[PDB]
C-alpha cells in the first residue's frame, strides 16, 4: 500500500540550511496524475503549504517562501527532497510529506499523508533525556522523562503491544529543558507477574532507553 | 417623419446599452470565474511538465476548441432526419448553427436555398396566420353568446376575448411545450421556457436545441410561429 | 494569498448530536475547497474534496455543501472518535488552510483516578527529586490540583500538562509533577497530591509516607 | 384561400425534403472529420512530449471541455461585446457566439427581446419607407435618361427596380464581402455566405467578426426586407 | 537566418547501419512548436517522409519502416541524427533534413529543409574520377570519367561563372558514373581571362581543378 | 497508410497563363494538405499549407483549395521560373506525400549550338579516347544525335543524357559522347555529330579534323 516517510535532522541551526526528505514505498513518485508536496504546521497548530513537485519533475511554491526553498527528487531512490535555507526560529515547525490529487487540473487536494517530522530551530545543543521508573482495583505506573531537548521523546510499554490505559503527557519546559511522562494503567493482578518496560525514544541525540518498573 | 426617427434611434441606441449593461452585470462575474479555473489550471498544466512549452500547448487548445465546436467527442449528425431540421432552421430564420457547413458547395447551395426558401415560408406563415385568425375568431364566437348575457357591456368583451385568444394560445404554444421539454430532454423550468421564447423569437442561439416526440416538435413550430407573429405586432402598437 | 477565516473556534456537543461547521473564503473559490480532520499526536486525514465530495473509506455520516466563497462540513451523529481539529484548505496557488475549528464531545462526568509516585532511587542518585503525580480520565475538563508538603501548599518547581480529550472515552488526564533537590526532598517527610474535581464534593488526596 | 395553403404546405414539406437530401450528401461524408482531427492531435501530443502521461492529459481536456461549456476562451463580457450582444437579440439574429450561463441573464434576456424585437421592428420599417423614399428619389433622376433612349414608362419602372437592387446589392453585399474577406482573412465564398447568412437573420454564428459595422447592418437590413418581399411576389 | 545541412558517408554496404546527422544554424532545436524530421527521394523522386523528432525529444516513425531507424538529437551541439539499420539497395535514396510546423496541432507540414545528401547503398568500391579539358563565342567543358558513387560537383572559377554553364545528368557505364560541364563565354574573353572547372567527387576524397589550354 | 493520386502526370503551358493541378486522397483528409514546388537538383520549397493558405513570401499567382479528398493547386500567370515537379502531402500519420506532377513551360522554338570536342591529349596518355558533343539551349524537347566516323554512322560506346527544363529560359541541352580506345580512334580520320531537330530543315553537323 502506499506509503510515506519524512527523514532527516530534528535540529536546526540559525542561518543554515533545514533539509528533509520523504521515503515513498507502495508508488511511484513519476506516475501519471499525482504530484507530491511538502505542507508545515507551526506551533499553534497552523498549516502553511510549501512546495510541491510533479510525476514529470515541475515544481510549484507557496511564493511567500519562495527564495529560500528548493524541492528536488530522486527518482531511482523513490524519494524526494526539501531544501530550506536562512532558517529562522520562525520556521521551527513540524514538516508533513504529503501526495496530491486534482479534482479537476490544478485544484490541489492532498489525500495521503506522512508521519510527520518535528524540526527546531535554536542556538542551544542536543540533551538526552534521563529517564526514571514510578512504582508506588487495578494498577497505574509511569516513566519520568526528564531534561531532553530538542522535541519530541515518544514512549511505548513493551513496543506497542500494551496501547489502552497509556497516557503521554504533553513536554513541559524548565528553563531551556523538556520533560514528560507517560502512565500506563493495568490490571493489578497482571503486575507484577507480566513484565512492563517503558521503550523510550529520543532521535535527536540517538538515545533509545528501556525501563522496566521495579517495587 | 424624419425627424421622429433619429429620435427613435437615440433610444434604441440607449435601449441596447442599458440592456449590455444589464447583461454585462449579470454574466461578467460568472464568466470571470469559469476563466480563473482555466486560466488556473492551464498554468499549473506547464509548471507540471516542464518538458512541455507554453507555445506548443496554445496551439493544442486552439485544436481542441476547434474541434469540440466542430462535434468531436472526448449518432450521426448528418443523417436524413437531422438534415431536414437543419433545412427547417433556415427558412424560419432561427438558424441554431447546432450543425456547420464544413464545404463550400453546402455553403454556396445554402445561399440560394434561404433566398428561395425564406419568402416561401413567410408566405405560408401569412396564410396559417389568416386561418389560424380565423380559426379563434370562429372558436370563442359559440362561447361569445354566455359572456354578453352575465351583464357586459359591448366595449369591455372585446378586451376580455383579446386577453383568452393569447392566454389559450399562450397556455398551448408556450406553458404547454415548457413542460413538454423540461420534462423530454430533463431541462428546468426556466430553461425549457427560455429556449421556448428564444426560439419562438426566431432568435435561435442554439444554446438549447432538442417515437411521437420526433415529428411533434415540426409541426408546433409552425402554429406557435403563426401565434407569436401576432402577439409581437401587438406590441408594435403598444410602443 | 486567498484567506479561509473558519468558524466556530470551539464547541462541544453530545454523542449522537448533527454538528455543522463553516468555511468563508475571502475570494470566490468556485467549489475547490477540501475539509480534514486532524486528531492530537496526528497528521491530518481527508474527509471531503471538491467541496462536497466524500472521500472513500470515510462514513457517510460526514457530508460538505457549499460554492463560492461560503462552505460548510456537517456530521451526523457524532461518535466519540470524531474529536480533534478540523480545517479547510482552498486549491489556488497558494494553497492556504483554515485557521483550526476545535470539536469537543460532551459526555456524563467521570471521576478522576490519582496515583502518586515517588523519586526513583536512580534520580535521587543524581542529587535530584521529582514527585510525580498521574490524575486520569476524568470529565469536564476543569479540575485543580495542589501539592503539599506535611500539610502546606507548595507551588516552586511544580509543573503539569494535560493530554487532549481522549478519542475512545472522551475522557482527559493531567500530570503534575514535583521538582526538588534530594536535601530539600530529605529535609521534609511527608508529600501530598490534592485534587479538586466537579465529581467528588471533598478533594480527592493521596499521601506519600517518605519515611 | 384555405386549399391553396395546403398545397403550400405540402410544396413546403417536399422543399425541406429535397434539401435535407441536398445538404446531407454534402455533408454526411464529413461527419467524424471533427474526431479525426482531435484524436490524432491528442495522439501526436503525447508522442511529442514523454514527460506527459495520458491520464493526466485526459483530465486537463476535461477541464477545457467544463470550462468552454462554463464560457471562458483559451474579456468577453466587457461593454464591447456586450452591446454587440444585445445586438443580435433585437435583430433576431442571434449567433449564439457568446450565450447566457446565469438564470437571472436568460430570465432578463426574454423581456429584453419580447419589447427589443417590435421596437427594432418599428426603426427598420421606417428605415425602410425612407431608404424606399431615398432610392426612389435617387434613381428618379436617372429615369429621365431611360424615357429618351427608346423606353416607355412602363417599362422604366422595371430597369430601375433592378438598379434599386443592382446598386444596393453593389453596396451591402458585393462591398462588405471583399471588406470582410479582407479583414477577418475569410474567403470571398465565405464573405458572401456569412453575409447573406447575416442578412437574412438566420445567424449560425459560425462566422462572426469597426462601428461602421453595425450601421452598415441596419440598411442593409432595410435593404434586404425589400429584397425578400420581392421574391415572395416573383414567386 | 534558419539553416539546415546533412552530414555524413555517400556510401553504405549493405546489411550495415546508414548514420546521418543534421546541422541546425540561426535557430534551436528545442524551441517550443517546430518540430524536426528526416525524408528521403528515391532515384525516381518519389519522397517518403520516414521519422520526426519533437523540440521536447519525443519521437513518430513511419511504421513502414519502423524496428530499423532511430532518430536521435544533441541539444548542446543543436543537431540531431537519422540511423537505419540492416539497409539495402532499396534504401539507395537522397535523405533530407526539414524543420516541422503545424496548421492546427497534428497537421504537419515541411517548411524549411536541407540542401540534401546522396546516400548509396552498394559493394563496389568508390573510384575516383579521372577530369580531362575540353577545348575545340566560344564554348569549353570538363569531362568526369570514372567516379563511384553519385555525385560529383563541377564550378567554374569557384562559381564566378555561373551562366552559361550545362552540367549534365550522370550516365552509367557498367558500373561506373561519368558527366560532362559545358561553360560557355565571349570569344573574345578566352584566353586572355583564365577559365579553370573546380571537379569536386567527396566520397573518395578528390578534388582537382583543370584550366583549359589550346 | 494514406494514398495520394495526384493528376495529370505531366503538362506543358505556355507563360502567361492560368494552370491547375490535381491532388485527390485515399481517405478524408479534413483539409489537411500541403503543395510543395521542387526545382532540379533542389529540395522542395513549401507552396500552400492547410490546403489554401499561401506560404510567406510566395507571389500571390499561387494559390490552393480544396477539402476532405480533392484538393487542386492554381497558378495564375505562369512565369518561366515555375518550371519543376509539384507534390502534395498529408498531414495525419503516416505523412504521404503525391507521386509528383511535373510542369514543363512552353516557349518559342529555338535552335540549339552545337560545339564538338576532341579526347584531351591527357586522355590519350591512359589508352582511351572519347569524344564529346555539346547540344545546348534548344525547343522542343524532342530532337535526335547521331555520331559518323568517315560519314558512316556509329552507335557503340555513344551515351548521352539531357538537362531539365531550365528555370530562367525553359530550354534544354544535351551531351553525346563518343567513347574509343586510343588505337581504334587512330585508325579512322573524320568524326561527325550530326543532329536532327524541329528548328533547322536539315541536321546540324560539326566535324572533327583528327588530321
Ligand atoms: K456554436
Ligand atoms: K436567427
Ligand atoms: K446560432
Ligand atoms: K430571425
Ligand atoms: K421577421
Ligand atoms: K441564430
Amino acid at each position: 500500500q502506499l506509503q510515506l516517510q519524512e527523514s532527516g535532522p530534528g535540529l536546526v541551526k540559525p542561518s543554515q540550511s533545514l533539509s528533509l526528505a520523504c521515503s515513498v514505498t507502495g508508488f511511484s513518485l513519476s506516475t501519471g496524475g499525482y504530484q507530491w508536496t511538502w505542507i508545515r504546521q507551526f506551533p499553534g497548530k497552523k498549516l502553511e503549504w510549501m512546495g510541491y513537485i510533479s510525476y514529470a519533475g515541475g515544481i510549484t511554491y507557496n511564493p511567500s517562501l519562495k527564495s529560500r526553498i528548493s524541492i528536488t527528487r530522486d527518482t531511482s531512490k523513490n524519494q524526494f527532497f526539501l531544501q530550506l535555507n536562512t532558517v529562522t526560529t520562525e520556521d521551527t515547525a513540524t514538516h508533513y510529506c504529503a501526495r496530491v490529487q486534482y479534482s479537476g487540473y490544478g485544484n490541489a487536494y492532498f489525500d495521503v499523508w506522512g508521519q510527520g517530522i518535528q524540526v527546531t530551530v535554536s542556538s542551544a545543543t542536543t540533551t538526552a533525556p534521563s529517564v526514571y521508573p514510578l512504582a508506588p482495583n487495578t494498577v497505574t505506573l509511569g516513566c519520568l522523562v526528564k531534561g531532553y531537548f530538542p522535541e519530541p521523546v515518544t514512549v511505548s510499554w513493551n513496543s506497542g503491544a500494551l496501547t489502552s490505559g497509556v497516557h503521554t503527557f504533553p513536554s513541559v519546559l524548565h528553563s531551556g529543558l523538556y520533560s514528560l511522562s507517560s502512565s500506563v494503567t493495568v490490571p493489578s493482578s497482571t503486575w507484577p507477574s507480566q513484565t512492563v518496560t517503558c521503550n523510550v525514544a529520543h532521535p535527536a541525540s540517538s538515545t533509545k532507553v528501556d525501563k522496566k518498573i521495579v517495587p | 417623419r424624419s425627424t421622429t426617427l433619429l429620435a427613435l434611434l437615440a433610444l434604441v441606441l440607449l435601449y441596447l446599452v442599458s440592456g449590455a449593461l444589464v447583461f454585462q452585470a449579470l454574466e461578467q462575474p460568472h464568466e470571470q470565474q469559469a476563466q480563473k479555473k482555466m486560466d488556473h489550471g492551464r498554468d499549473q498544466f506547464l509548471r507540471d511538465h516542464p518538458c512541455v512549452s507554453q507555445k506548443s500547448l496554445e496551439d493544442f487548445i486552439k485544436l481542441l476548441v476547434e474541434a469540440l465546436g466542430g462535434g468531436a467527442n472526448p449518432s450521426s449528425a448528418w443523417n436524413l432526419g437531422s438534415a431536414f431540421f437543419f433545412s427547417g432552421t433556415i427558412i424560419t430564420t432561427i438558424g441554431y448553427g447546432n450543425i456547420v457547413l464544413h464545404t463550400d458547395a453546402g455553403r454556396l447551395f445554402c445561399i440560394f436555398y434561404a433566398l428561395v426558401g425564406i419568402p416561401l415560408f413567410g408566405m405560408l406563415l401569412a396564410g396559417v396566420g389568416d386561418r389560424l385568425g380565423s380559426s379563434l375568431r370562429r372558436g370563442i364566437g359559440h362561447i361569445e353568446a354566455i359572456f354578453l348575457k352575465w351583464h357586459v357591456p359591448p366595449g369591455l368583451v372585446r378586451s376580455l376575448s383579446a386577453v383568452l385568444f393569447l392566454l389559450i394560445g399562450c397556455l398551448l404554444f408556450v406553458l404547454t411545450p415548457t413542460f413538454v421539454f423540461s420534462y423530454m430532454e430533463s431541462w428546468s423550468k426556466l430553461e425549457a421556457i427560455y429556449f421556448v421564447i428564444v426560439t419562438l423569437t426566431t432568435v435561435g442561439f442554439g444554446d438549447y436545441v432538442p417515437p411521437a416526440y420526433q415529428p411533434l416538435v415540426w409541426f408546433w413550430i409552425l402554429f406557435g410561429l403563426a401565434y407569436f407573429a401576432s402577439v409581437l405586432t401587438t406590441i408594435g402598437n403598444w410602443l | 494569498d486567498i484567506q479561509l477565516t473558519q468558524l466556530p473556534s470551539f464547541l462541544s456537543v453530545s454523542p449522537g448530536d448533527k454538528v455543522t461547521i463553516t468555511c468563508k473564503a475571502s475570494q470566490n473559490i468556485n467549489q475547490y475547497l477540501h475539509w480534514y480532520q486532524q486528531k492530537p499526536e496526528e497528521a491530518p486525514k481527508l474527509l471531503i474534496y471538491g467541496a462536497s465530495n466524500l472521500q472513500t473509506g470515510i462514513p457517510s455520516r460526514f457530508s460538505g455543501s457549499g460554492y463560492g466563497t461560503d462552505f460548510s462540513l456537517t456530521i451526523n451523529s457524532l461518535d466519540s472518535e470524531d474529536v480533534g481539529t478540523y480545517f479547510c484548505q482552498q486549491g489556488y496557488t497558494p494553497r492556504t488552510f483554515g485557521p483550526g475549528t476545535k470539536l469537543e464531545i460532551k459526555r456524563a462526568d467521570a471521576k478522576p483516578t490519582v496515583s502518586i509516585f515517588p523519586p526513583s532511587s536512580e534520580q535521587l542518585g543524581t542529587g535530584s527529586a521529582t514527585l510525580v503525580c498521574f490524575v486520569n480520565n476524568f470529565y469536564p475538563k476543569d479540575i485543580n490540583v495542589k501539592w503539599k508538603v506535611d500539610g502546606s501548599e507548595k507551588r516552586d518547581g511544580v509543573l503539569q500538562s494535560v493530554t487532549d480529550q481522549d478519542s475512545k472515552d472522551s475522557t482527559y488526564s493531567l500530570s503534575s509533577t514535583l521538582s526538588l533537590t534530594k536535601a530539600d526532598y530529605e529535609r521534609h517527610n511527608l508529600y501530598t497530591c490534592e485534587v479538586t474535581h466537579k465529581t467528588s464534593t471533598a478533594a480527592i488526596v493521596k499521601t506519600l509516607n517518605r519515611n
